[PDB]
Formats: C-alpha cells, sequence, structure tokens
C-alpha cells in the first residue's frame, strides 16, 4: 500500500514539526521544542515499522552482513569528501574559495551521535517499507526520482522551524533554500542504488547516509559552493543511472 | 577584513542621511551586515540586517521606514539611509559583519568585524561664539581653585586652555551638556596657595566653527 | 527577549579574576555573544555561542552558561581589559543587547573637593546668572549635589557635567551649575552646593553670601 505510507508519513511529519515550528519561536516554550521535533523524524521509521508488523527479509537485510558488496566500499567512503573538495576547486575558476581550503567551519562528540542517530531514524523508513512499495509499481528508474521528490518535499516544514539549515538560507538567499531542496533530488538517487548494489543492506543506507552528513558538517563549505556541488551531484546522479541503466529500467 | 565608514554628519531635523559602509578582504555578497545605534545611557540598540548579492533584509520593527538598508556589490558598499531626523537619532552607528554561513562551528551567529562609527548630529541650532567667563574665588587653604565656563556656543567642539597650555597640571575640563539646543562647557585649575593671585592664569577658549579666539583672566573679587 | 546584565560596575585591580553575568527573559539556547568595548572605540567579538573564543582573543577570557543564565570570565585581568562589557542573543529578531557592564580600576577612596563660584560680573552685566560648584578628585564614581538657595532645596536650572575616569589618578570629577535669571539671583542671599559621597557620613557644604 504505497499510497497509505506515504500520506500518513507526510502528515504525521507535518503536524509535529509545524507545531515544533511554532514552539521555537515562542518565548515561553521553546525549551521544549526539540522533543516535538524528534518523533516527527522518527515517523517514517514508526510508520514502516507498524505496516510491516501489521517479513524475514526485512530482519534479514536488518542484520545481515553478507548482503553488503566490499567493492562499493571506497565509494561509500570516499565519494562524497571527493564530490566536496571538487566542488571548491571548480570554484576557484570563479571568484573565491582560495580560504576555503582551510576548512574553517566545524562540543564534537555528541553531534556525531545525533547524526548516526538521524541517519538511523531516517534509513529504517526509507529502506523498510518506502522504497519497496514504489518499485513494486514502478521502474526503479521513476521509483528512485519519486523517492526524491516526497523527500525533497519531506523536509519542507524545517524552512518554517527557527534557526534550521533549511531556514537560514532561505533567510540568506532564495537560491540557497532552492538549491538545497534541488540536492535532495540526486541524493536520493545515490543512496538509492547505494542501496541495491549491497543487496537492500538497511545497515550499510545507515553508514551512507551517516557518511554523508559527517562529511557535510566536518568538511565545510559556503552556499556558493554548495551551488556547484548540487550540480556535481546531477553528474555523478546521471552517471551513475547510465552505468546501471539496464537495471534502472527492467521490469 | 576591514569595514571603513563614512564620516561625521550635521544635520537639521526633517532632513535625511546616507551612510555607507566599505568592505574589504573578504566576498562582500556572502556575508550579512548588520546595522546598530549608540546613545549615551541606552547602550546597543540593533536596527536591521541585509545580506548584499541577494538583498534580503530583517529589521528591527522600531527602525522600519526609519532606517533604509541597500547594498552594490560592484563597489563592495552597503548604505543605510535615515530619514525624517528627529533628536532622537542623534547617536553613533556602526555598521557590523557576521560570519559565514555553515551548518556546524561557525562565527555565523555573531558580529565578528566593526565599523569605526558614524557620528550623527542632528539640530537646528545656528552657529554660535561661546560667552565665557571667569570665575574668582568667593571674596571671603593650601590649595586654590579657579574656574572658566563656556557658555552658549554651538557646535562642538571648542579648545580650552590655561596660560596658552602652559599651565596643564591641576586642570579638569568637563564635558559639554547641552541646554536648549546650545552647549555649555566648564573648566576648573587647582594650584597652591603661592601660585595664584601671585602669578597671572588665563583661560583660552578657542572656537573654530565661529572663528573666535577669547582670553579671560582671573582676578580676585 | 530581553537580556540584563549584572553587575552594571564593577571594581577591580591587575591579577584579579572576576566574572560578569547575563541574563535573558527567555530560553536562548546558548545563541550569545560578548563584545567588549573602548571608550570611543567600536564594539569587539570575544566569545560567540556562548563558550567559543573568537580569533585573536587571549585564553584569559571565557564563557559558559545555558539556558537562560550566561555569565564571562577573565582570569587574572590584564591593564587593557578594562573598558566595557556587553553580552547579546541570537535567538530570534530583534536582536537585544545587555545594558552593558563597566570595568573601571580600583583604587583608593578620596573625598572631593568641593569649590563654589559666584556668578562673574560679566555675566550679570548681560543679564544672567550661574552658580557654578566644582566637585573634583574623588574615588568611587558615586556621587549626589544638593542646591539650596536661602536654605531652600532647588532642583530647576541646573545642569551637571561628570568626567570619565582620569587617565592619570584614575578619580573622577563633577561639575554642578545652577542658572538664574539676574533678577531672581539678586533676591537671595544665601548659595549653597551640597555635595554628598560615601567618604563622608555627613554632607560636604560650600556656601558664600553675596555680602
Ligand atoms: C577516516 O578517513 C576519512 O577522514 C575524513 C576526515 O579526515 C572523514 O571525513 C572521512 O569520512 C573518512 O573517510
Amino acid at each position: 500500500n504505497p499510497k497509505l505510507y506515504f500520506l500518513s508519513t507526510f502528515v504525521v511529519t507535518y503536524i509535529l514539526w509545524f507545531t515544533g515550528a511554532y514552539l521555537s519561536f515562542s518565548s515561553t516554550y521553546s525549551g521544549i521544542y526539540m522533543l516535538i521535533m524528534l518523533p516527527g523524524l522518527m515517523a517514517p521509521f514508526i510508520i514502516s515499522t507498524i505496516l510491516i508488523a501489521k517479513k524475514k527479509d526485512f530482519i534479514n537485510r536488518l542484520f545481515n552482513l553478507k548482503l553488503i558488496n566490499l567493492k562499493t566500499i571506497p565509494v561509500v567512503f570516499l565519494l562524497m569528501p571527493a564530490v566536496i573538495l571538487l566542488s571548491i576547486l571548480l570554484s576557484i575558476p570563479f571568484g573565491g574559495s582560495i580560504s576555503q581550503f582551510q576548512f574553517s567551519g566545524g562540543d564534537f562528540v555528541p553531534v556525531l551521535f545525533l547524526l548516526l542517530l538521524a541517519a538511523t531514524f531516517e534509513e529504517l523508513g526509507w529502506r523498510g517499507y518506502a522504497f519497496d512499495s514504489l518499485q513494486s509499481r514502478y521502474s526503479l528508474f521513476k521509483a528512485s526520482i519519486l523517492f526524491g521528490i516526497f523527500w525533497s518535499l519531506w523536509h519542507f516544514p524545517l524552512i518554517f522551524v527557527n534557526n534550521s539549515y533549511q531556514y537560514e538560507i532561505f533567510n540568506q538567499s532564495i537560491w540557497y533554500g532552492l538549491n538545497f531542496f534541488l540536492s535532495i533530488l540526486p541524493m536520493g538517487i545515490i543512496i538509492t542504488w547505494m542501496c541495491l548494489k549491497n543487496r537492500k543492506s538497511i545497515i550499510l543506507a545507515i553508514i551512507f547516509h551517516f557518511l554523508i552528513n559527517l562529511n557535510q558538517e566536518l568538511l565545510a563549505i559556503t552556499q556558493d559552493t554548495k551551488i556547484i556541488e548540487t550540480g556535481v551531484l546531477f553528474l555523478v546522479a546521471a552517471a551513475i543511472i547510465l552505468y546501471d541503466k539496464k537495471m534502472f529500467f527492467e521490469k | 577584513v576591514q569595514l571603513k565608514q563614512s564620516g561625521a554628519e550635521l544635520m537639521k531635523p526633517g532632513a535625511s542621511v546616507k551612510i555607507s559602509c566599505k568592505a574589504t578582504g573578504y566576498k562582500f555578497s556572502s556575508y550579512w551586515i548588520e546595522w546598530v545605534k549608540q546613545r549615551p545611557g541606552h547602550g546597543l540598540e540593533w536596527i536591521g540586517e541585509i545580506f548584499p548579492g541577494s538583498g534580503n533584509t530583517n529589521y528591527n520593527e522600531k527602525f522600519k521606514g526609519k532606517a533604509t538598508l541597500t547594498a552594490d556589490t560592484s563597489s563592495n558598499t552597503a548604505y543605510m539611509q535615515l530619514s525624517s531626523l528627529t533628536s532622537e537619532d542623534s547617536a553613533v552607528y556602526y555598521c557590523a559583519r557576521r560570519g559565514a554561513f555553515y551548518s556546524y562551528g561557525s562565527s555565523y551567529y555573531a558580529m565578528d568585524f566593526w565599523g569605526q562609527g558614524t557620528s550623527v548630529t542632528v539640530s537646528s541650532a545656528k552657529t554660535t561664539p561661546p560667552s565665557d567667563y571667569p570665575l574668582a574665588p568667593v571674596c571671603g587653604g593650601s590649595s586654590v581653585t579657579l574656574g572658566c565656563l563656556v557658555k552658549g556656543y554651538f557646535p562642538e567642539p571648542v579648545t580650552l586652555t590655561w596660560n596658552s597650555g602652559s599651565l596643564s597640571s591641576g586642570v579638569h575640563t568637563f564635558p559639554a551638556v547641552l541646554q536648549s539646543d546650545l552647549y555649555t562647557l566648564s573648566s576648573s585649575v587647582t594650584v597652591t596657595s603661592s601660585t595664584w593671585p601671585s602669578q597671572s592664569i588665563t583661560c583660552n577658549v578657542a572656537h573654530p566653527a565661529s572663528s573666535t579666539k577669547v582670553d579671560k583672566k582671573i582676578e580676585p573679587r | 527577549i530581553q537580556l540584563t546584565q549584572s553587575p552594571a560596575s564593577l571594581s577591580a585591580s591587575v591579577g584579579e579574576t572576576v566574572t560578569i553575568t547575563c541574563r535573558a527573559s527567555g530560553n536562548i539556547h546558548n545563541y550569545l555573544a560578548w563584545y567588549q568595548q573602548k571608550q570611543g572605540k567600536s564594539p569587539q567579538l570575544l566569545v560567540y555561542n556562548a563558550k567559543t573564543l573568537a580569533d585573536g582573543v587571549p585564553s584569559r577570557f571565557s564563557g559558559s552558561g545555558s539556558g537562560t543564565q550566561y555569565s564571562l570570565k577573565i582570569n587574572s585581568l590584564q591593564p587593557e581589559d578594562f573598558g566595557n562589557y556587553y553580552c547579546q542573543h541570537f535567538w530570534s529578531t530583534p536582536w537585544t543587547f545587555g545594558g552593558g557592564t563597566k570595568l573601571e580600576l580600583k583604587r583608593a577612596d578620596a573625598a572631593p573637593t568641593v569649590s563654589i563660584f559666584p556668578p562673574s560680573s560679566e555675566q550679570l552685566t548681560s543679564g544672567g546668572a550661574s552658580v557654578v560648584c566644582f566637585l573634583n578628585n574623588f574615588y568611587p564614581k558615586d556621587i549626589n549635589v544638593k542646591w539650596k538657595i536661602d536654605g531652600s532645596e532647588r532642583q530647576n536650572g541646573v545642569l551637571n557635567s561628570w568626567t570619565d575616569q582620569d587617565s592619570k589618578d584614575s578619580t573622577y570629577s563633577m561639575s554642578s551649575t545652577l542658572t538664574l535669571t539676574k533678577d531672581e539671583y539678586e533676591r537671595h542671599n544665601s548659595y549653597t552646593c551640597e555635595a554628598t559621597h560615601k567618604t563622608s557620613t555627613s554632607p560636604i557644604v560650600k556656601s558664600f553670601n553675596r555680602n
């Protein structure tokens, strides 16, 4: 029931995050706004688990390490940092970024645990009931794009919560904000593809997601450079579709 | 990284001023420009911000319409225009930058660099030379104090001295204050009883804006 | 969100360790910066995110706090650390600064030297009449001046001016001027400048009669 999962996830995410967005500007109750955001983030995971509970392969993909293809380890570790530093290099012909290598941007230990927790709470849902529901009705290629769109529009309430990444980028420039929502599209394709190449291993998707977040924190870049990064992501997403195009369009 | 602001302004009420802030040493379009007001006794007050390159602005509600923020990325200059000036607008005005935005570990939530400040004064006062008066002690110790009252001048500043600057010890020249629309200033000099009236003591008041220079000798009453 | 700083004034000596506090009327989630301001100069950044030192800032400065309560600590004060200090939140617009804290150089107490001056003959000639009272070289800075004409407390027509902490001996001075018309001045006899300072258990009075 693909029509039920996403619409139910869409509404639960939207009720909790927009409530947390109201508290985020409240001068009285701002102290608790982050504990309302938590179930909002955890929604796709709990919805997915409930639908499954209401198969052994979900258990398998959760605990079976043998599903993982070790040939994809270099691309799991290295691709995002490579993309980031390439973006800085591509920036240089255009004005600025000489300073950027310095990586001036970026307590240090707990924020890791939070990033790993968010990568977990997201992928348990997306790599659970979510993408399987789409791939059953659709070709892999349009299932991945339908996922990319939903996942992008899933971040939509964050624009309205005080001091969030989505908030600040739109606060600064309309182009910085749109660039983010545009970048979720090829990002949803790359992570998805990586999951299939490792036999739908949810654990690997967690690691990959976590690694994408980590490198985006440690190796910080300006919003102007992130626009270039988005393009690099489209070129990588396009290249991946071409390499596995038979897999992408087969029925 | 440097922010240089335009010079001091003297304005009639009802006019408009345009203060500039030139940026050097960084990419002008990628950082917030702040504007802050500072009056004596009111501390720092935030006016608004502009993101050059996007033109996005966040204003304090109090300065909406009063203050207008613009930015020119071809000359790396931010501007603030203050309209319908009144006495309340008299203050020092700063522009300041915020740090570059990063998701984690950034000085983005800080005003990390500031301009030197632009003094704005708004008044209807005509240029007026001070009337100044010698103050001898009461007609009836080890030390004696004398005075020099500088009353009714505009604008600032005046330069007050004692014996043409030769007498620099024991001198207190007080900050000018504004009664009505004109300034009043005073100065005291403390000397040993052996000095005055045995020796001549004169206060000298210069007021360049009215091109005046007056000397007043202190004589016993 | 309003921010409140305490104390407004802090007396200290070189080498001492001091702490300034900032209170927010609502939770600002560590979105808090501290600035330093010398007289006549622009504010400079010291600390942001409540806890992080800005570039170039000595490590004797440090910040802490969370939620609604924040503070700045300076360990072993240097001569250059004397001046003003402000806190500022970055949680939500409008940004508000704290009222500020002035860190002044500590000193031995000194009584004000009080002098009173009748109007000059030149001023009386032009129809004006000002009585001037200087209160010089006192410490600490707090002081009160009371004007009396023939025994009655007069509050109107008086302008005060205060110097900043002296750059040589670190004391303070005050000038109090009572302005009257020549007419009202000449219809009274006793004029009194009366000073209230900590170094004296009773007012210091300086007076004259027109005779």
